[PDB]
DNA sequence: GGATTACACCCAAGACACCAGGCACGAGACAGAAAAAAACAACGAAAACGG
DNA sequence: CCGTTTTCGTTGTTTTTTTCTGTCTCGTGCCTGGTGTCTTGGGTGTAATCC
C-alpha cells in the first residue's frame, strides 16, 4: 500500500504543475501513477543509499551517501 | 554568447598571464632565497640517541637481587636478568617486546630487545640505541622457571613498566615542542565573559561547559567543575582568530589558531575552538522560525565577543569570518567537509581534525587527477617552509575546478595540473636535500609547462565549403 | 505543499527500503530529490498534453513520460 | 640470540662452533614459514608437532593442542586467485578482550611448496602410515597444509 | 485491535481499515484511499454494543440501525466520536445525509 | 590455431595506466584480476551482439557498423567510427 | 590508447572464437572496441575512486568495484 | 477470598558510535632483468566504387 | 552480383629503454581495545477491576 497520503501528494503535484501552465486538470489515475513511480524511485534510491552506508561500515544513512549514490547512478553530474 | 565567451576567454588569458608571472616570480624568489654558499654549507642530519642508564654503582642494585632470579626495579626502569650468575641490568628503553610460553613444567619467556632492521615504530630522529655499524646487539633472551605464577607476575610487571615508560615519553613529547609561554595577566576589574562555552580539544575526557574570560594579555577558559582545568591563551600566540555563525550549522564557533602549539590536557594542539550548539505543517515551520531566532541570538553574542577579543588585543588580532558563497566540498582528512575561504586562510572548523591553511605560507598549488572527462580531482598545497608536510584536499568535484583555478589566481597562488597523483614524500625530501639545485634546474616554473605544445593534430579533409550535387 | 511529505512518510519509505537508522538531514535531501524527479516528469507530461491540445493531464501522458525517462510502468493502460 | 651486523655473523658463528664442536639439530615434524593470517591479522610461522600446533608471530606466540582443533575448512575465495584455510579452535585464541574462535589463513593458489617430514622411518610406519606422506612433492601449499592438519589432528577437512 | 467505522457502523481491525478500507463506505469515504487521520476520523476504536447481523434485508435490527443496506458483519450500537466538519461537508456535497451513531443525536 | 588464455595480455601497466587516467592513486593487487574479469564480461556481451548482427547479414566479416549497432543497443553510442 | 593493439586483437579474436568459428574482422572494428572498452573502464575507475574516497581511503579495492557495478545495475 | 492485571517508575543491558595504540604490509628507494614498445620494410585481403 | 582500384591489415625482424622485480627499511592505516550514553527491556512496586 502507498505510504504517502493522497491529498498532500495531490497538492504537491498541483503546486508543481502550476508553474508550467495555469488551469491544468489531472485524472486521478495520473496522480496514482505518479505516486507509484515516485515511491518506487525513492525506495530504489534508499536501497542504493543503504548499500553505500553499509559500504562505509556504518548503519546511519547520510546526505553524502545519497549524493554519492546519485552521482554513481549518473543523476547528479 | 560568442562575444561573451571571447570576453571571458580574454579574462582567462589574463588569468594565464598572471599564473605565468607568478611562476616566474617564485622562480626568481627561490634563486634569491637559496645561495650557492648555503648549498656548500650542507648540514648532515644524524639520528639522536636518548642516553639512559640503569645503575651507576653496584650499591644502587637492590639487595632483593639475591635470589638468582629475574628482579625488576620500577624506580630505575630496569629488568635484572640472571645470565650465568651475573646480575645483568636491562633498561626498559632497551627492551622491545616479550612473549610468554608455558612449555611443560617450565615457563619459557623470550624477552626481545631493540635491534636495527625494521625494528621499533619510533622514527629515525630518535633511536633507542647509539648509531653503530660495528655494534652487535642482544636480540632476545629466553628464560625458564618451575614457578609459573610468579613468572606470569614478573611478565605483567615488565609489560606495565613499558606502558608507563611509553606514556611518560608521549606526555613529554606533547609538552616538548610547546614553547614555555608567559603567564596570563588577570584583569584587575570585572572581566568581559562568555558563559556556557565548550572547548575543543577538551582538557578532560568529560565534555563540560565553561566560561571564557578576556584578560590583559590573553583569554582564559575556566570550567566550573574543576579549577585545575583552566586553558590560558595569550594574544601574542594567536595567529588567526575566526568567528563562524550558524548559517547552516547547529553550532556557533570562536576558533583560535596558534603560532606555537599548546599542551591541553594530554594533547599538543595548534588549534583551540570555543563553541555552543543550537540543537535540542505551520507548527513545524514556526519551530524552524524559533530555531532561526536562537541561531541569530548566539551568532550576535559570539560575534560581539570575538570583536571584543580583537579590541582587547590592541590591533594584534583581526577577526576573520568565512565567505560561505566561495566554499567548496572536499576531503582533507577522512570525511567530506565544506572548505571555506576567509581573507587570509582556507579553513574547515566544524569537524575535528581542523584545517587551517594560511594563504601567504603557500608556495604552489598542484591539481592532481585533472584530465579528459574526469569525475573529481585532488588539490595539494606546498608550503614555503619545505620542512612542513604538504596538505591534500581530495575529491573536490570537477564542477568546482574552474572556480578553484580562478580563486587561486585571485589570491596570487601559482598552480599546476597533472593527470597523476605525484608523490610529495619523494618530491619534498629531494628538494630538502638541495633546495638550490632544485631552483637552478627550473624549480616548479619548468614543471608547470603551460604551453600546450601540440601541432601534430589529426590532418585535415579536402577543404571545400561548396554544395555537391 | 512540499512540507506535506512528512518525516514519518520518509521514515516509512526508508523502512521498506531496509534502512535501519536515519540522519536528520535525510528528510530535506529526499524532499529535494523528489522535487527534481517530479519536476522533470510533470514537465514531460505537460509537454505531451500541450501537444495533444488538451487542458487535462491523462494517465497516458504520465505513462509515455515515464517511458521517455526509461521508468516503464505496467498496469495503467500501457 | 645475538644480532651481528655487517658483511660477519658467519665468521663469528664458525669460530664459536669450531671451539666446542657444536652439532646442529632439527625439530618440528613440519614447519610452514610466512603464512598470511586474515584473523588474527598478521604473518605467522606454523610449526606442527605430534600433540600440538605452534603459531610463531613477531609479537605473539600461540600453542594450540591438536585436541582443541574442532574443524578444518579449505575454501576457495571467489577472486579465483587466493585459497582460504580456516581452523575452528576451542577454547578460542586470546589477544586481550575479544577472541579468535576461527583462524583464517590466506594462500595464493599458485604458491607451491616441497616439504619433507622430520620423522624417523620407524615412527612414520608405526604412527603416520596412510595418514601423512613421507615427502610432499611441489604441490600447492594450502593442500599440503590441509593434509598435514588432517593427519595430525585427525579432523576431517571440509 | 478493532475499530468501528463511524459512517456505516461496521467494526473491523484498524489495520484492515487502513489496508483495504471500508467495504461499504468506500463509495463515499474512500477510507483505503485516506490517511490514518481520516481513518480515525471515520473509524473509531472506542465503541460499544457489538452487533452481528446475518440477513440485512429481513433483520428489523438492521433497519433500526440503518445497516440493512451494508455488508453483514461486526457492528457497534454506539461509536465514540463524530465525523469532522470538512468530511460532513464533503458527504453533503455527494447528497448523502449523515446521521451520527454516537447516541448524543437522536 | 586456437587462442588460449590471452586475458593476461592486459598487463599490470595497462590497468595501472587506466587507473591513473581514472584518478586512482593507490591500487590494491586484487584489482588487476577483478578488472580483467569485468572486461571479459563486457566484451563477451558486446561481441555476442556484434556477431549476431554479422551472422544475420549473412556475412563472414565483422564490420565497424556491427560494433556500432551493438554498442548503440546498450546505450553506448560511439562517435568517430561512423554513425 | 593505453592497452596495445595486438594483445587486444588476440583477446578479441579469442573471445569471438566461441560464437562462430573462423570470423574475419574489419578495419575500424577492433579500434572501436578498444575505444569503448577503455572509456568504459575509465568510467568504472572513476566510480571506484569515488567509492574509495567515500570510505575515507585512497586505495581502490575489489569491493568498491563490486559496489559500483551493483549501483550501476551491472550483472 | 482470590486472582490476574494496569500503570509509573527504577535498575540495568544492547547497540552504534568515538578515541588510542601498535604492528605489519604496503609505499618508497635503489640496482638489475625483461619484453612491451617503437621503428623498419613486404605482401596482398578486402574495403570502397561502379554498372 | 561481378569486376575494378589501392588502403591498411597481417607478417616478420631488429633495436631501445621504460617497466617489472629482487631487496631493504620505515610508516601509516588496518585492526584490537577501552569507553560514551542513548533507546530500550525486565523488574519492582503501588495500586486496581473483577467475580
Ligand atoms: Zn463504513
Amino acid at each position: 500500500e502507498l505510504l504517502i497520503r493522497k491529498l498532500p501528494f495531490q497538492r504537491l503535484v498541483r503546486e508543481i504543475a502550476q508553474d508550467f501552465k495555469t488551469d491544468l486538470r489531472f485524472q486521478s489515475a495520473a496522480i496514482g501513477a505518479l505516486q507509484e513511480a515516485s515511491e518506487a524511485y525513492l525506495v530504489g534510491l534508499f536501497e542504493d543509499t543503504n548499500l553505500c552506508a553499509i559500504h562505509a561500515k556504518r548503519v546511519t544513512i547520510m546526505p553524502k551517501d545519497i549524493q554519492l549514490a546519485r552521482r554513481i547512478r549518473g543523476e547528479r553530474a | 554568447r560568442n562575444e561573451t565567451t571571447n570576453t571571458e576567454e580574454e579574462k582567462e588569458r589574463l588569468r594565464k598571464e598572471i599564473q605565468k608571472q607568478l611562476h616566474e616570480k617564485i622562480q626568481k624568489e627561490g634563486l634569491a632565497r637559496f645561495n650557492k654558499s648555503d648549498a656548500q654549507d650542507g648540514n648532515e642530519n644524524h639520528a639522536v640517541f636518548k642516553r639512559y642508564e640503569s645503575y651507576v654503582r653496584e650499591s644502587q642494585i637492590p639487595s632483593k637481587v639475591k635470589n638468582l632470579r629475574i628482579s625488576i626495579d620500577p624506580k630505575a626502569q630496569t629488568i635484572i636478568l640472571p645470565i650465568c650468575g651475573r646480575p645483568v641490568p636491562f633498561h626498559i628503553n632497551s627492551f622491545k617486546n616479550g612473549s610468554k610460553n608455558e612449555e611443560g613444567d617450565y615457563m619459557y619467556i623470550r624477552l626481545n630487545f631493540n635491534s636495527p632492521g625494521m625494528g621499533s615504530s619510533v622514527k629515525k630522529t630518535e633511536l633507542p640505541y647509539e648509531d653503530g655499524d660495528d655494534k652487535e646487539f642482544v636480540r632476545s633472551l629466553t628464560f625458564r622457571s618451575t614457578n609459573k605464577e610468579r613468572m606470569s607476575e614478573v611478565f605483567k610487571a615488565i609489560t606495565e613498566l613499558k606502558k608507563t615508560a611509553v606514556k611518560r615519553d608521549q606526555e613529554r613529547k606533547t609538552m616538548e615542542d610547546v614553547v614555555a609561554q608567559a603567564q596570563l595577566v588577570e584583569f584587575k576589574g570585572r572581566p568581559k565573559k562568555l558563559e556556557n562555552v565548550f572547548v575543543r580539544p577538551a582538557p578532560d575526557s568529560k565534555r563540560v561547559t565553561g566560561t571564557l574570560f578576556i584578560h590583559q594579555n590573553g583569554i582564559r577558559y575556566q570550567s566550573p567543575v574543576r579549577s585545575d582545568h583552566r586553558v590560558d591563551i595569550l594574544f601574542s600566540n594567536i595567529k588567526h582568530l575566526f568567528f563562524q555563525p550558524c548559517k547552516e550549522e547547529l553550532m556557533v564557533i570562536i576558533h583560535c589558531h596558534l603560532k606555537t602549539p599548546l599542551m591541553i590536557g594530554k594533547k599538543k594542539t595548534f588549534d583551540v575552538q570555543f563553541y555552543r550548539e543550537v540543537s535540542d505543517d505551520e507548527d513545524e515551520l514556526e519551530q524552524e522560525q524559533e530555531e532561526r531566532r536562537r541561531k541569530a541570538l548566539l551568532d550576535k553574542e559570539f560575534r560581539r565577543f570575538a570583536e571584543e577579543i580583537s579590541e582587547a588585543s590592541n590591533g594584534l588580532l583581526d577577526l576573520e569570518t568565512p565567505f560561505r558563497e566561495l566554499g567548496f566540498t572536499g576531503v582533507p582528512f577522512r570525511s567530506s567537509v565544506l572548505c571555506l575561504p576567509t581573507r587570509d586562510c582556507l579553513i574547515q572548523l566544524i569537524d575535528t581534525p581542523f584545517l587551517v591553511v594560511t594563504l601567504e605560507e603557500i608556495e604552489v598549488a598542484h591539481l592532481e587527477r585533472v584530465q579528459f572527462g574526469l569525475k573529481n580531482f585532488d588539490l595539494v598545497f606546498v608550503f614555503k617552509d619545505f620542512s612542513k608536510p604538504v596538505v591534500h584536499i581530495n575529491t573536490i568535484p570537477i564542477e568546482m575546478l574552474e572556480f578553484v583555478k580562478q580563486w587561486l589566481t585571485d589570491v596570487d597562488i601559482p598552480y599546476s595540473e597533472g593527470a597523476v597523483n605525484l608523490n610529495w614524500g619523494t618530491i619534498m625530501k629531494t628538494i630538502q636535500a638541495d633546495p638550490y639545485e632544485f631552483f637552478e634546474n627550473g624549480g616548479w616554473s619548468f614543471l608547470g609547462g603551460g604551453e600546450s605544445d601540440d601541432e601534430e593534430s589529426e590532418e585535415e579533409e579536402s577543404e571545400f565549403q561548396v554544395s555537391d550535387e | 505543499n512540499i512540507q506535506g511529505i512528512t518525516k514519518p512518510a520518509i521514515r516509512r519509505l526508508a523502512r521498506r527500503g531496509g534502512v535501519k537508522r536515519i540522519s536528520g538531514l535525510i528528510y530535506e535531501e529526499t524532499r529535494g530529490v523528489l522535487k527534481v524527479f517530479l519536476e522533470n516528469v510533470i514537465r514531460d507530461a505537460v509537454t505531451y498534453t500541450e501537444h495533444a491540445k488538451r487542458k487535462t493531464v491523462t494517465a497516458m501522458d504520465v505513462v509515455y513520460a515515464l517511458k521517455r525517462q526509461g521508468r516503464t510502468l505496467y498496469g495503467f493502460g500501457g | 640470540r645475538l644480532y651481528v651486523p655487517g658483511q660477519k655473523s658467519q665468521l663469528f658463528y664458525e669460530q664459536l662452533k669450531d671451539k666446542a664442536d657444536f652439532d646442529t639439530t632439527s625439530e618440528a615434524i613440519v614447519s610452514f614459514e610466512d603464512i598470511l593470517f586474515l584473523t588474527p591479522r598478521g604473518r605467522f610461522e606454523i610449526s606442527m608437532y605430534a600433540n600440538n600446533l605452534r603459531l610463531r608471530g613477531q609479537s605473539y606466540d600461540y600453542k594450540i593442542q591438536n585436541k582443541n582443533v574442532l574443524r578444518i575448512f579449505s575454501l576457495p575465495r571467489l577472486d579465483d586467485r587466493h585459497h582460504l584455510v580456516i581452523l575452528q579452535v576451542d577454547p578460542p585464541l586470546r589477544q586481550g578482550q575479544t577472541r579468535y574462535p576461527f583462524l583464517v589463513m590466506q594462500f595464493d593458489r599458485n604458491e607451491e611448496l616441497e616439504v619433507e617430514l622430520n620423522l624417523s622411518d620407524e615412527e612414520y610406519k608405526s604412527k603416520y602410515e596412510g595418514k601423512l606422506n613421507r615427502s610432499y612433492g611441489t604441490d600447492s601449499t594450502y593442500k599440503i597444509l590441509s593434509h598435514c592438519l588432517r593427519g595430525l589432528t585427525e579432523r576431517r577437512v571440509i | 485491535r478493532e475499530r468501528a467505522c463511524m459512517l456505516c457502523g461496521i467494526v473491523l481491525p484498524g489495520r484492515v481499515f487502513m489496508q483495504n478500507g471500508c467495504p461499504n463506505c468506500d463509495s463515499v469515504l474512500n477510507l483505503r484511499d485516506s490517511d490514518q487521520a481520516t481513518v480515525n476520523e471515520c473509524t473509531s476504536s472506542s465503541f460499544e454494543g457489538l452487533v452481528a447481523v446475518g440477513d440485512n434485508e429481513h433483520s428489523w435490527v438492521a433497519k433500526w440501525l440503518r445497516v440493512d443496506r451494508f455488508q453483514p458483519g461486526l457492528y457497534a450500537v454506539r461509536v465514540d466520536g463524530r465525523l469532522p466538519s470538512d468530511i460532513v461537508a464533503a458527504l453533503e456535497q455527494y447528497g448523502v445525509y449523515y446521521r451520527p451513531r454516537d447516541g448524543s443525536v437522536i
